[PDB]
């Protein structure tokens, strides 16, 4: 009933991330015997994707009450370091936006704002 | 593994709702670490003949 | 895949072991290994029988805990790509450690050539002591471990590049060059002219040599389980890291083994 | 609960026992400081009843547990176990099962060295071991086998969290962390893992050599054989410096987050302070032999390590007129934490001009086996690492806890110990310098009198332990009560000048560290979606 | 032979601790526990007599 | 059901990146067969030779030794060398055996008297 | 940071007249107040008609509290009270002495 998901997009739950086997006499390939969270993070680096958030804090401009920065979770909060317009410009400060309560820096005056995504 | 959240649950130890009551653990416990020096001591001393 | 099915996998890649009962129980086995050979070392156990069973102990607890290891990274894919950098990072800690350990193993011989003691005669070797020559069973030894890590060296390229057959027969041959110099020691020792009671010479020798021929042995069980485990297809052609642990550790035996042979033998004789 | 704490693959949890053993190991390293000052009150026979044997052996025990059972299970396995993968963004530990066999051995390596006092005569020999005294001619029996397996479980267990702290450093820092932006406090347990991986090597080839002359017929250091006992303290004390500042540089880290937040400014040049915690922990390496400068060596060699060893007092001295810097100009709160580092900054300093005194070869000949040294390294070691053992319990357990602590009852327990360090060891100074030997348990009767002075002060500081056990009893039955009444304070940062009370409600917490951020009793997933930093 | 891939889907959907899952893993487990007691016990059971000084009569 | 369970996570695939980690998967593929190949005639043009012409060298000195242990064993222990005074310590019985001899002990060459 | 002080005073007046709610006001003033240096005539003058557009009178009677910290002397502080006269005036602020006289 289930069957190996071939691309991110096929890929329902962890029971889709079985491979299949290698053939007797052969060295085993990574695309016949990878699982688990291992071998969902190699999917995604063949169709170029990557499956871990690495980026660091946008600080590009200030955000305010009116334009805000908008801040992406996969819970109600996240922690948020702040060190100003150009990066490095004041002492960091860390902040912890949620679903219902934006943060503000004391030092800089920059508004955070938060934007849930995740689904229970 | 999924653990519990608060206050007295990230300790090994039970302070509320226990019979009996929490000074003779506490105190108990850090008697007993006082105590060892003594008791190695009395050990030597009983040795030596001098008791 | 939508926000609903990433919803479903961790965020981070580093992994999160479950509980388990061996790091208990591999400190019980070490306590239960000091007491007893202090114990029998000063007569308080008539015999040997408890310092045996607490190395098999020992032993056998360490397995199960490799064993679990296994199970995570073959069975349950657990072993991604950050946490694959953090296993090789934390083996080179391990063995330059290790190799700090031989470091006060040639000072202590150092110390104890240059200005030699005079009830040694003034001169090393000390008088009446008959050492090994270099150009011997050593000269044998020094060749056939130089022979291993070369193909070794093939064993590694060939299982990258998909080739079977012959990735099994480079560490067939590394795993029994590595007994041939563990058997040709013993054949060195039973036929020694001194003992490591013979004095201070004695004792620097056999130290310094000795540890090496413990971690040669330790050597040896690591080609035979990387040989059950490529015979067997847990490893694939980009995804072996309990072979490239086994590898570095191949070469840094050889060299550790190499100034072994020009301290121990040709300029200390 | 069984599977918790004794199956554990948590830091925090694990955290936790390291520091209920590092407690539980101050007394016992306490009680027996108490009985060695009893029976140095007056001259004659006082309480062992003339046991020499007896009051050596108490202060080889004295040594081992406050060194590797008390500062070292406390000050790393405890603090940087728990807020190191806090700072910076962690998940967990790398090499969570490691993490916990390196606790579990402590245990075993404490039912070894406690049997060992019980067994025949137990181990008399100082905390060095130095043969022929320590082998079996002189100390026959298992006393000295069961203190040196006793050393190699505290050996395994700092070398494997060594190894587990400095890949957790390097691979998992969070989103825009980079080594330029750690913590000050990160960079002090990263620095010690390192020590610690160069240098224990070298005392474990030492004391294995020890047990192989004891019980094997080999001649290291048998004079008989050819050997030399002077081989066995180059190879101890190889490891014994590098280890007094593994002893230090963790309280270094902890002094700078505590000063920097009672005084709402930053640490002044904090890259300068990376640097001199680099440049101490490897000229740490070059000056061993300063502990060897009666035994015969060279002129030349004595010259060398007499310069390699002053120079160490320039990178420690830049540190020093740094935090003086960061105060100035400040907005001081004289909470409890902040005591203790304003104690630091003061007697820290007396220790250490006591040092470079001793590090000259020509005035070392009036300071060997004298009080004068013992002085020294209790000024640097008991006002020193435990006065920042104290100001970090004090800064980091409400938050870790849930629990507050009575304030008022804090400021008395700090005055106390203050006064009582201080009246045991500045006569210490005295009674050297006139010439009194060290490890005696008897003297001559014109060194009575500074010897009752300390003895006095003795009490006084085990009194203030006692007050200290009670504050942890008060904290955990009534912690929650000391939130609401006024008996202990809320928050380590006061409202600014012109920040109105209600403004300062709005964001209660500005902190430069992630810990200050979390819940109070930090939640067991403590991070999914990945912190981040610009 | 290879039986990674059905190994892979027994170990996955199994709810017992890791150490249990494989079906060959009860014949180590039982014989090891019994193994550990003895050699844990009988080293304590003699810390009495040498605290007391009597040594084994090996003669 | 919140609103955003339906849409997308990651963002444009970079079909660019896809290609870079596509082709160092063939490089490296071929060029450990170079690279093996050449270590295979290694080890048996280099490598099997050393270990030819050394073993009988081994063995034709290690065959004269053998004759001089035999000569040994025929010397009665009165006039076996007289030890020096760092020679055959015994601080100590071994806990084992006779309490006399090591590990590797062997009659013929090592001797007590 | 190498700013003159003609420059200190021509940046904090751009930085009073966009603060747009009490937070802002607040976190400038803070801000203003903490160099080594006693702000212009010209700059306090913005900060109070500044809490006068977010309606706050106690920002405004702390402007003058601060003032009176950070000067040298007693006739730094009056020479101050003497050039922003009518401001204080025109907008009815009290000083903290003479809202809680001793
Ligand atoms: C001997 C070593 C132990 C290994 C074998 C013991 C048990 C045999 C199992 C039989 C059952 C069966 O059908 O198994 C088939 C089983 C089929 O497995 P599979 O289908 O691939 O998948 C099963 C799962 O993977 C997992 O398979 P599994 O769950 O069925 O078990 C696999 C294995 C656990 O798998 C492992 O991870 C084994 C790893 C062991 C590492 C060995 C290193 C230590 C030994 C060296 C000794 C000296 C070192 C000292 C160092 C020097 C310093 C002083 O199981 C155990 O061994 C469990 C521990 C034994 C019980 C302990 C309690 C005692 C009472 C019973 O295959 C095996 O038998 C695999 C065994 C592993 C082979 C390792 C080879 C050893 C290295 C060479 C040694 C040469 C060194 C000499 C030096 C030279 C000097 C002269
Ligand atoms: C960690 C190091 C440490 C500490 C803390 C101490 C603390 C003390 N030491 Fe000792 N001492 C040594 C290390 C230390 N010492 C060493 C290495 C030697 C040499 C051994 C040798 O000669 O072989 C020595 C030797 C030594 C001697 C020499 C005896 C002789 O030469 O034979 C004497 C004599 O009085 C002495 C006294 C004391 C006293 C009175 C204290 C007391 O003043 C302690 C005062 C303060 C406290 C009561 C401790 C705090 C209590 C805790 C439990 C902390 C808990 C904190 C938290 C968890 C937040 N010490
Ligand atoms: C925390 C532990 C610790 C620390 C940090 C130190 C720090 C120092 N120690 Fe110490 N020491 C011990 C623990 C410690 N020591 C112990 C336990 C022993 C005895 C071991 C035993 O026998 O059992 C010992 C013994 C010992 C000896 C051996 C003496 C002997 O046994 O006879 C020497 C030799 O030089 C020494 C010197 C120094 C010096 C120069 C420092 C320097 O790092 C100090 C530098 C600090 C300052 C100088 C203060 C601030 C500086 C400034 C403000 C700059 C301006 C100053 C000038 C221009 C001068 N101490
Ligand atoms: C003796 C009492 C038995 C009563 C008989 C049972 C009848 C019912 C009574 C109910 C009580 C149940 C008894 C269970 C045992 C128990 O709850 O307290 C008993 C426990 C013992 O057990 P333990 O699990 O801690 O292990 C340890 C066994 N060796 O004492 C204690 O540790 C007291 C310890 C308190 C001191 C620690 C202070 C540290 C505070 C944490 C700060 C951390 C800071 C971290 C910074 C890095
Ligand atoms: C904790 C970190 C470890 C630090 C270790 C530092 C010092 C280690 C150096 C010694 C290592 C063992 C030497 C090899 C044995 C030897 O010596 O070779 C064997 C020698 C040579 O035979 P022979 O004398 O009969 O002469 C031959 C004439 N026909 O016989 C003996 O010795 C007999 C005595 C047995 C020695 C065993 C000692 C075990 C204690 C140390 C255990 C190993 C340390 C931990 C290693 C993982
Ligand atoms: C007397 C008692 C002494 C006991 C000591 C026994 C020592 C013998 C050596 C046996 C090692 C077996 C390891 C295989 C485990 C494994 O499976 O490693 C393989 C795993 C899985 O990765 P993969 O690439 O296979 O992925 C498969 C495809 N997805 O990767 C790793 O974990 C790498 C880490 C291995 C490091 C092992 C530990 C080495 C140091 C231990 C030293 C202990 C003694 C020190 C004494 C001074
Ligand atoms: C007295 C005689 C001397 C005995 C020596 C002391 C014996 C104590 C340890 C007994 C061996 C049991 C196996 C535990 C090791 C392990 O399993 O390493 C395997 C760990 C498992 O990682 P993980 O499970 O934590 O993470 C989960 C991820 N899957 O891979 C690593 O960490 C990577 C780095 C390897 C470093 C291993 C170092 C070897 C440990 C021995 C060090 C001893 C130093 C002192 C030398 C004298
Ligand atoms: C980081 C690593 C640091 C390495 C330490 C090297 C610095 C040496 C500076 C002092 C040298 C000197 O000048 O030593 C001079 C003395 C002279 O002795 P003498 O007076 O008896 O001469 C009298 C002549 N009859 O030689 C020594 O004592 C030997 C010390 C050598 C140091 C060996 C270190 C080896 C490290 C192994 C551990 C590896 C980990
Ligand atoms: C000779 C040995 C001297 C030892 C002194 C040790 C004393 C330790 C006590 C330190 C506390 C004072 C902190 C330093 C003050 C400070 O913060 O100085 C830093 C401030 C910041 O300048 P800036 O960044 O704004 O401008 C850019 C500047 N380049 O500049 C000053 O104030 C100048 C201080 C005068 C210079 C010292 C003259 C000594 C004679
Ligand atoms: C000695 C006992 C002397 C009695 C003093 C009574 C205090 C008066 C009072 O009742 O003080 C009330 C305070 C509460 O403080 P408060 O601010 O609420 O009240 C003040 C209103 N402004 O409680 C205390 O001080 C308790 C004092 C305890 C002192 C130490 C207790 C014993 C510790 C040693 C035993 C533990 C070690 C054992 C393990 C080996
Ligand atoms: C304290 C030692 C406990 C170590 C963990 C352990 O021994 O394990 C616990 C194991 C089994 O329990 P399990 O965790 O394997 O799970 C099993 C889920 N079905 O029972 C034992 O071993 C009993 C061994 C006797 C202990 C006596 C020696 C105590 C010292
Ligand atoms: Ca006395
Ligand atoms: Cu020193
Ligand atoms: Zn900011």
């Amino acid at each position: 009933v289930v069957k190996t998901a071939q691309n991110l997009a096929e890929v329902n739950g962890p029971e889709t991330l079985i491979g299949p086997g290698a053939k007797e006499g052969t060295v085993p390939t990574d695309l016949d015997q990878e699982t688990g969270l291992a071998r969902l993070e190699l999917l995604g680096k063949l169709e170029g994707i990557d499956v871990f958030d690495t980026k660091p804090l946008d600080s590009s401009r200030k955000g305010t009450m009116k334009d805000p920065i908008i801040i992406e979770s996969y819970d109600d909060y996240r922690y948020v370091g702040c060190t100003g317009s150009p990066a490095g410009s004041h002492t960091i400060m860390w902040l912890k936006p949620t679903v219902n309560e934006v943060a503000r820096c004391w030092e800089c005056g920059s508004v955070y704002k938060l934007n849930p995504v995740g689904v229970p | 593994v999924h653990f519990k959240d608060g206050v007295y649950e990230n300790i090994p130890f039970k302070v509320k709702g226990r019979k009996t009551p929490y000074a003779l653990s506490h105190f108990g416990f850090f008697a007993i670490g006082f105590a060892v020096p003594f008791v190695a001591c009395y050990v030597q001393l009983k040795k030596s003949g001098a008791f | 895949m939508t926000h609903l099915e990433r919803s479903r996998h961790q965020q981070h890649p580093f992994h999160m072991v479950m509980p388990s009962p061996w790091p208990i129980v591999v400190s019980f086995a070490l306590l239960s290994l000091a007491l007893s050979t202090a114990l029998t070392m000063h007569g308080y156990i008539g015999n040997m029988n408890m310092v045996y069973l607490a190395l098999f102990v020992l032993l056998t607890s360490s397995i199960l805990w490799f064993r679990d290891i296994v199970a995570e990274a073959t069975y349950l894919g657990d072993h991604t790509m950050a946490v694959r950098k953090g296993i090789n990072l934390g083996f080179l800690m391990f063995v330059l450690s290790e190799v700090l350990i031989f470091a006060g193993l040639f000072w202590a011989y150092f110390h104890s050539a240059m200005s030699p003691d005079v009830t040694l005669g003034a001169c090393w070797p000390p008088v009446g002591i008959e050492a090994v020559q270099p150009t011997e069973l050593p000269l044998l030894n020094t060749i056939i471990l130089l022979s291993s890590g070369a193909t070794v060296t093939y064993s590694h390229h060939a299982l990258i590049a998909g080739n079977r057959n012959k990735a099994l027969s480079g560490l067939l041959i590394t795993f029994w060059l590595i007994v041939i110099f563990v058997t040709c020691q013993y054949i060195e020792y039973t036929n020694a002219a001194f003992t490591i009671s013979d004095g201070v010479y004695g004792s620097v020798f056999y130290a310094g040599t000795g540890l090496h021929f413990l971690h040669m042995v330790m050597l040896a069980a690591m080609l035979g389980v990387n040989y059950w485990r490529m015979r067997n297809y847990h490893l694939t052609a980009g995804h072996h890291v309990g072979y490239e642990t086994t590898i570095i550790y191949t070469h840094v035996l050889d060299v550790i083994w190499l100034f072994l042979y020009v301290v121990f033998y040709w300029w200390g004789v | 609960m069984v599977q918790r704490w004794l199956y554990s693959t948590n830091a925090k949890d694990i955290a936790v026992l390291y520091f209920m053993l590092a407690i539980f190991s101050g007394m016992a390293g306490t009680a027996m400081s108490l009985i060695i000052r009893l029976e140095l009150a007056a001259p004659g026979s006082q309480y062992l009843h003339g046991n020499s044997q007896l009051f050596n052996v108490l202060v080889v025990g004295h040594a081992v547990l406050m060194i590797f059972f008390l500062v070292m299970p406390a000050l790393i396995g405890g603090f940087g176990n728990y807020l190191l993968p806090l700072m910076i963004g962690a998940t967990d530990t790398a090499f969570p099962r490691i993490n916990n066999i390196a606790f579990w051995v402590l245990p075993m390596g404490l039912v070894c060295l406690v049997t060992s006092t019980l067994v025949e005569s137990g181990a008399g020999t100082g905390w060095t071991v130095y043969p022929p005294l320590s082998s079996i001619q002189a100390h026959s029996g298992p006393s000295v086998d069961l203190a040196i397996f006793a050393l190699h479980l505290t050996s395994i267990s700092s070398l494997l969290g060594a190894i587990n702290f400095i890949v957790t450093t390097l691979n998992m820092r969070t989103n825009g962390m980079t080594m330029h932006k750690l913590p000050l406090f990160v960079w002090s347990i990263f620095i010690t893992a390192f020590l610690l991986l160069l240098s224990l090597p070298v005392l474990s080839a030492g004391i294995t050599m020890l047990l192989l002359d004891r019980n094997f017929n080999t001649s290291f250091f048998e004079v008989s054989g050819g050997g030399d006992p002077i081989l066995y303290e180059h190879l101890f004390w190889f490891f014994g410096h590098p280890e007094v500042y593994i002893l230090i540089i963790p309280g270094f880290g902890i002094i700078s987050h505590v000063v920097s937040t009672y005084s709402k400014k930053p640490v002044f040049g904090e890259i300068s302070m990376v640097y001199a915690m680099a440049s101490i922990g490897l000229l740490g390496f070059l000056v061993w032999s300063h502990h060897m400068y009666i035994v015969g060596l060279d002129a030349d060699t004595r010259a060398y390590f007499t310069s390699a060893t002053m120079i160490i007092a320039i990178p420690t001295g830049i540190k020093i007129f740094s935090w003086l810097a960061t105060i100035h100009g400040g907005s001081i709160r004289l909470a409890t934490p902040m005591l203790y580092a304003i104690a630091f900054l003061f007697l820290f300093t007396m220790g250490g001009l006591t040092g470079v005194a001793l590090a000259n070869a020509s005035l070392d000949v009036a300071f060997h086996d004298t009080y004068y040294v013992v002085g020294h390294f209790h000024y640097v070691l008991s006002m020193g690492a435990i006065f920042s053992l104290f100001a970090g319990y004090y800064y980091w357990s409400p938050q870790i806890l849930g629990l507050n602590y009575n304030e008022k009852l804090a400021q008395i327990q700090f005055w106390l110990i203050f006064i009582g360090a201080n009246v045991i060891f500045f006569p210490m100074h005295f009674l050297g310098i006139n010439g009194m030997p060290r490890r005696i348990p008897d003297y001559p009767d014109a060194f009575a009198g500074w010897n009752y002075v300390a003895s006095i002060g003795s009490f006084i500081a085990t009194l203030s332990l006692f007050l200290f056990i009670y504050i942890l009893y008060d904290q955990l039955v009534n912690g929650l009560n000391n939130k609401v009444n006024n008996k202990s304070v809320i928050y380590n940062k006061a409202p600014d000048f012109v920040e109105s009370n209600t403004i300062f409600n709005l964001n209660t917490v500005k902190s430069s560290s992630i810990e200050f951020l979390l819940t109070s009793p930090p939640a067991v997933h403590s991070f999914n979606t990945p912190a981040v930093q610009s | 032979a290879n039986k990674v891939i059905q190994l892979q889907k027994i170990f996955q959907s199994s709810t017992k601790p890791l150490w249990w899952r494989h079906p060959r893993s009860a014949l180590y487990l039982y014989p090891f526990y019994a193994i550990f007691a003895v050699a844990v016990v009988t080293p304590l059971l003699y810390i009495p007599n040498a605290i007391r000084g009597i040594k084994a009569k090996k003669a | 059901l919140p609103p955003n369970a339906l849409k997308p996570a990651f963002g444009p695939p970079d079909k660019v990146a896809a290609q870079k980690f596509k082709e160092s998967l063939m490089a490296t593929e071929k060029h450990a067969k170079d690279t093996s190949n050449m270590w295979v005639k290694i080890s048996v043009w280099v490598a099997l030779p050393a270990i030819a012409l050394t073993a009988v060298n081994t063995y034709f000195v290690e065959k004269e030794h053998a004759e001089h242990r035999e000569h040994l064993k025929h010397v009665p222990d009165s006039e076996w060398p007289r030890d020096y005074e760092f020679m055959n310590i015994r601080s100590k019985p071994f806990f084992w055996g006779d309490g006399d001899k090591t590990l590797f002990w062997n009659p013929v060459v090592n001797r007590h008297i | 940071d190498e700013e003159t002080f003609e420059e200190f005073t021509a940046r904090y007046e751009k930085e009073f007249d966009e603060a747009y709610d009490l937070f802002e006001v607040q976190r400038v003033l803070n801000n203003c107040f903490s160099y080594d240096l006693v702000p212009a005539p010209a700059v306090i003058e913005k900060a109070l008609r500044a809490a006068r557009r977010v309606n706050d009178l106690p920002t405004a009677i702390r402007v003058f509290e601060a003032l009176k910290y950070k000067v040298e002397n007693e006739d730094q502080y009056k020479a101050y009270l003497d050039e922003l006269k009518d401001v204080r005036q025109e907008l009815g602020v009290p000083l903290k002495e003479e809202l809680f006289p001793s």
